[PDB]
């Protein structure tokens, strides 16, 4: 049997937030990641 | 006249280490040596915009 190897654990995590005196809400940006799998 | 460049982002972990547990444990005994691969390429990418 002939099987390819595709490596795992890739893609970045970027955070979008205002200051600590304004709000604690954080928007999370996935970097180059299709979110239908995760 | 050229204006902007190609903005890239390089992970310091996945280039040096092959996602092995031995390479990440030796990285924590180094302190941090890659503290400046992330912030310089961020600092280019702000100035490219």
């Amino acid at each position: 049997e002939i099987l390819d190897i595709t490596p795992c654990s890739f893609g970045g995590v970027s955070v979008i937030t205002p200051g600590t005196n304004t709000s604690n809400q954080v928007a999370v940006l996935y970097q180059g990641v299709n979110c239908t799998e995760v | 006249l050229p204006v902007s460049m190609t903005k890239t982002s390089v992970d310091c972990t996945m280039y040096i280490c092959g996602d092995s547990t031995e390479c990440s444990n030796l990285l924590l005994q180094y302190g941090s040596f890659c503290t400046q691969l992330k912030r310089a390429l961020t600092g280019i990418a702000v100035e490219q915009d």
